[PDB]
């Protein structure tokens, strides 16, 4: 009775799988007009051949584990992030919390496009010649906003509402949790746009691809004295990714890294994937 | 029934005879955004047929030594249409889209194109320097209804391979099989709403990995066109206009 | 299976996850594809 | 308190290892997950997704022309086109894939696999070709008389433009130790040497130099065991 | 005793842990509690309660001037009045309220805010004003045909001597970091220009000089996620 | 005038939508927000007349005392702990 | 939820309290006022 | 924390001992076995 | 002390302070001196049976 | 670029040699006087 054109699902599906997938027993085809080996390529889609249709298999009750290949199991396993240098006599150290410093966990995290995590630090405190010295150290967590401090012994020290941990350098390395701490629903490695409005520039535009969602803080590091020791440190962040979901998958580097925010290359050297070989008619 | 194919959006209509298939990215279609992965609270504006339909882009000319091309979306229907005025009003933007790269070729002529959609495609500097640095233009990084031609399309402008960028939703135009390549988009990003000034969520590409050749006599020129249309489109934020 | 705090992310490795979906990489296309007959007519 | 005594192991930093530890915020509530489109789970639903190989991997040709294997008519019959090694996980065309990168971080592979071939040519080429795997045990067959007593697919060119050669898991171990080359040779998987079956046949006025892009992917009963560092990396600096 | 080994995080001291300590007098019993008004559950009653902005933060007040807004009688019309921005944890006039000061302990705020506006003049005097609320992707508005197209609440002066303009929530991200005005301007959320819709008309013998005191609080869904410490304090001694 | 707040709520003033909130109200509240331990007093100890007192008010130090003089009245239990170096930063093995 | 002594203040923190009851520093007035009424009348 | 006290026999490394170690592999699933003809199960059936 | 297990194809570390002492994927043990002496469990990690 | 903006059917050349477009009745009366040309472009209708 009013107006009538006011009032006018997926492809994918999961399946629970324990071990790799079994061989039936075949035969062989002599027919027309039904064809497993040719594809189209053009289709978007991969080739569905099974190997019962190409050759005569056997039955084999497949027995191998599919549990390691997992994305829990592939990223549950600590690497370097940081190193800060403590030199004491400024008196103490921060680093910005960025983890796309160090390229053996980097990237193994450009695989994907977006991944939501928690993470387990671990903070392995030596001195230059080896360690063991015993001394005592303090740790804070700033988070962005929160004054950094400006002393060695200033008043942000006091650490009154953000974390801190006090270890020796002769105890076991202390070890924490630290949750999804992003704004957004998960952090995004590649974000393609600028942070904020404006005419941006041709030369130099500095903040294309900064991405203000994964800026999570400062770690400082001071001595717990009053008087200035004088002894050289090294600390070493592990990051150990738990609880992990990841999305959107992206091809592998393939050229050697540059800067860490920025995904730079050298184009006069450009890396072949392939490493070369005489001809393409012989195999070896 | 499966070469012959017509896809009807608002005002629009495309026909095709020499089609291969559509591909669904990722599995899933286009949507409104649910109550409960909401974060506004101001009521969205869903003009639903003004803004969905197939705009035409310009056409490229495919030649013997092309490197190939990348578009931003939707940086290029910013300023086109009842698209590119509530994409400029509002703060707040989601669609899907619905993309249709046409290329016809003769029975004479062979090549191939690889027509490919890149979620977040982070374009970089070609210097070899480790700080100071070369960083891209705004006219190459986002550059509109003109696109932008790769320099060096081994490595997609960004260190990362081309033999592996079949992972993400794509076809193939060949030119003794199809003519049409077909990619339906969800939206894909990290928040449920974002601005559609600053922030372009994918990169349509188009590169000829097998050259175009033909034998003397026969048609020189042989373009590229491009039509793309916004799915589920909606908007947030009302204001003044900002480019 | 235990925890010592009352944060859920201090906990250690959850339970597998035993499941995969290639459909939607390998063949992510409308029109669904058999194997024995030709994709293309 | 309760009488404990210590054991070995005590205060030692396993990186692999699974404990908890002690939150620095608590009473935290995240952010509220919204739904993002393709997730994955696994690691094996990546080395099923066809990448292309580099077949044409010699030291001529510089660029984007390495990914494709040309084809033109042959004056003498029973030729040879192209050939390459079955390693995930060795220097050469797998090098260039999802397959052939995953691979690296993992050590024994194990399963079946599959090579797709488009043909890039016109539509009025016609011609046949010969696909044959060969298992270890010799060298790189001479002529098509040996490599026709391997695994092997007659290809058609014609309206479907793509063939599929699947690799079978022929071996004595469960698994091959994915490093290869010098005394590792226990481990190799065979060559998929290419022959034209009769001839590239070409009407005039058309070109007769065409192109095939070949590409690899794993079945479905392929698996992977023992997680690594991988290979392709350097560092020399802190990448300030 | 039992076998145990000890693990990472071993004699360390987190200051935010949750753990037991010895006590030092056992068989303690404490002073009885009474009933004493007014207490505080958490921290969100205390953020729900208007308080005074210094929309007046020039150099030329220096005093109780500094919270009122100066409002007479305007000769041309689509006139300015005031402007602020909207963000709680940024300098300028929320740092003088409880919303501005409690979330300065807390990063990443969320949800919507409220302005309200109490006008102080004389009965006789009358008048209209337009408050406007611009979402970001600009720079203050020039002109009352532009700040008119945002959110806005035309408010007429009365008997009744108040308008509340609630800041709705607009945003990409679920919160915003409240850290602000550098390369963090993506965090950033409007303007609150206040207009003349009309004039402020008066009779004769009446003072034509009213003032406006302006209050801000924060909506029912309002929510803070990250404690840290503030940056208001400073100390050099020990305070003797 | 009244003394009352506004209680003029988002939906009368604009057209909203429905959104079903999932964030946390957790962390902010009065157990939360002081349960975080802060330096209240610093004692020195110069031997060589060999011991040092050190009168409990923990209203020296400002970080935690801006923290507690938002409220008048508080009634809560403490836990003290007390981190001892020496001058050059620690680890000498006396009692 | 655990304690190995048995004086009740040496025990880690309690269970969550979860409410508030901002009515008595909001709105703290005899003649309760409505939203969509003029407040004097 | 419990209240524990350690007792002598604390750091050693008795080489006989039988008790648990940490992984170094999570998740791992190994090559499956397979029948070998003449399992041994004690030395008592050599000494035979 | 820093001990890394190094699988058959990954790359061996070249020097003392190297970057693949960075140990992103395969284990690794940090243990002082004066610790009592690191221990794990090792599983069947041929590709054969036995 | 302008005129993709109106009604438009995209045409390609195969095996079905014909296309139709069909052009809408878009208009603000009920009825076109069918004689146009002067100041009765009130009743016109558009291009192809
Ligand atoms: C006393 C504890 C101090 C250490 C606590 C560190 C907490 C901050 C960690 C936040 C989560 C990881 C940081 C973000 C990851 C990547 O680096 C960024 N997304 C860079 O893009
Ligand atoms: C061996 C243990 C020695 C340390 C034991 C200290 C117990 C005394 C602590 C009493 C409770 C805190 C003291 C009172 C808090 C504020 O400083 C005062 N109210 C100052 O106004």
């Amino acid at each position: 009775d009013p107006v009538e054109d006011i009032i006018h699902r997926a492809i994918s599906s999961a399946t629970n799988v324990e071990s790799a997938a079994n061989t039936t027993p075949s035969s062989h085809r002599l027919e027309t007009g039904r064809v497993p080996a040719l594809q189209a390529a053009e289709t978007g889609a991969t080739s569905n051949a099974t190997d019962e249709n190409m050759i005569e298999t056997r039955c084999v009750v497949n027995r191998n584990g599919v549990l390691e290949t997992t994305i829990n199991h592939f990223f549950s396993r600590s690497g370097l992030v940081g190193v800060v240098n403590l030199t004491d006599g400024t008196g103490y150290a921060t680093w910005d919390i960025d983890i796309m410093g160090f390229v053996q966990l980097r990237r193994k995290c450009e695989m994907f496009t977006y991944m939501r995590f928690n993470a387990e630090f671990t903070f392995v405190t030596t001195t230059e010649n080896g360690g063991a010295r015993p001394y005592m150290l303090q740790y804070m967590y700033v988070p962005p906003g929160a004054p950094k401090p400006t002393g060695r012994d200033a008043f942000q020290w006091q650490t009154a509402t953000n974390p801190s941990v006090f270890v020796k350098l002769t105890d076991p390395p202390a070890q924490v949790s630290v949750p999804f701490m992003s704004p957004a629903s998960a952090y995004q490695w590649f974000y393609d746009g600028y942070p904020t409005f404006g005419q941006h520039p041709e030369t130099s535009n500095t903040t294309y691809g900064l991405c203000p969602n994964n800026m999570m803080g400062t770690f400082a590091v001071r001595v717990v004295s009053r008087e200035a020791s004088q002894l050289k440190l090294q600390t070493r962040v592990y990051m150990k990714l738990k609880h992990v979901r990841a999305w959107v998958p992206r091809p592998i580097r393939s050229q050697p890294y540059l800067l860490k925010n920025f995904p730079n290359y050298d184009s006069s050297k450009i890396t072949n994937s392939a490493r070369d070989r005489s001809s393409i008619k012989q195999a070896n | 029934s499966d070469r012959v194919a017509q896809l009807t959006v608002g005002n629009s209509s495309i026909t095709t005879q020499e089609a291969a298939n559509i591909v669904l990215a990722y599995g899933e279609w286009p949507e409104y955004c649910p109550d409960t992965d909401a974060t506004a609270v101001d009521k969205p504006t869903r003009p639903d047929v003004s803004v969905n339909r197939f705009y035409t882009l310009d056409s490229k000319m495919w030649q013997e030594n092309s490197t190939g091309w990348y578009w931003k979306f939707p940086d290029v229907l910013n300023k086109t249409g009842v698209f590119g005025q509530n994409a400029q009003f509002h703060y707040l933007y989601r669609s899907g889209f619905c993309l249709h790269v046409q290329c016809n070729a003769s029975k004479f002529h062979q090549g191939a194109l690889l027509v490919a959609v890149i979620p977040e495609f982070v374009i970089a500097g070609r210097g070899s320097n480790t700080k100071e640095a070369p960083h891209p233009g705004f006219t190459t990084t986002f550059p509109g209804t003109t696109g932008a031609t790769f320099y060096d399309p081994y490595v997609l402008d960004s260190g990362v391979p081309l033999s592996q960028a079949l992972i993400y939703p794509h076809q193939w135009i060949n030119l003794r099989t199809n003519n049409c390549a077909t990619v339906i988009v969800p939206y894909i990003n990290a928040v449920p709403f974002d601005s559609a000034i600053n922030h372009s969520n994918f990169g349509l590409i188009v590169i000829p990995v097998s050259p175009l050749k033909y034998s003397s006599g026969a048609t020189t020129a042989i373009p590229i066109t491009i039509t793309i249309a916004p799915l589920n489109s909606e908007f947030g934020g009302l204001r003044q206009a900002v480019s | 299976n235990i925890n010592y705090y009352k944060d859920s992310y201090a906990a250690s490795a959850t339970r597998q996850d035993f499941t995969q979906d290639p459909k939607k990489f390998t063949q992510p296309v409308l029109d669904s594809i058999r194997e024995l007959s030709a994709p293309l007519n | 308190g309760i009488p404990a005594e210590l054991r070995p192991g005590t205060n030692q930093f396993l990186t692999t290892d699974d404990g908890t530890a002690a939150p620095i915020l608590p009473g935290f509530t995240p952010t509220p997950t919204i739904h993002i489109p393709g997730e994955v789970h696994s690691l094996l639903e990546l080395c099923r997704v066809e990448t292309i190989l580099e077949v044409n991997n010699t030291t001529e040709a510089t660029g984007l022309t390495r990914l494709l294997i040309p084809v033109s008519s042959q004056n003498k019959a029973d030729e040879l086109c192209a050939a390459f090694m079955v390693d995930p996980g060795r220097i050469g065309p797998w090098q260039s894939t999802l397959v052939g990168q995953i691979c690296r971080y993992y050590t024994q592979w194990s399963g079946s696999l599959k090579v797709t071939f488009m043909f890039t040519g016109s539509f009025m080429a016609t011609g046949k070709m010969l696909v044959a795997y060969s298992p270890p045990g010799s060298a790189q067959p001479a002529n098509r008389e040996t490599a026709m007593l391997g695994t092997h697919v007659i290809w058609d060119f014609g309206l479907q433009s793509s063939v599929s050669l699947v690799i079978p898991w022929i071996s004595n171990t469960h698994f091959r130790t994915a490093k290869t080359g010098g005394n590792y040779d226990y481990y190799t998987a065979g060559v998929v040497t290419l022959w034209y079956q009769t001839n590239y046949v070409v009407p005039p006025e058309t070109p007769g130099e065409a192109y095939i892009i070949a590409m690899g992917a794993a079945q479905d009963n392929f698996t992977l065991k023992i997680c690594k560092d991988t290979d392709e990396v350097t560092q020399q600096a802190v990448l300030q």
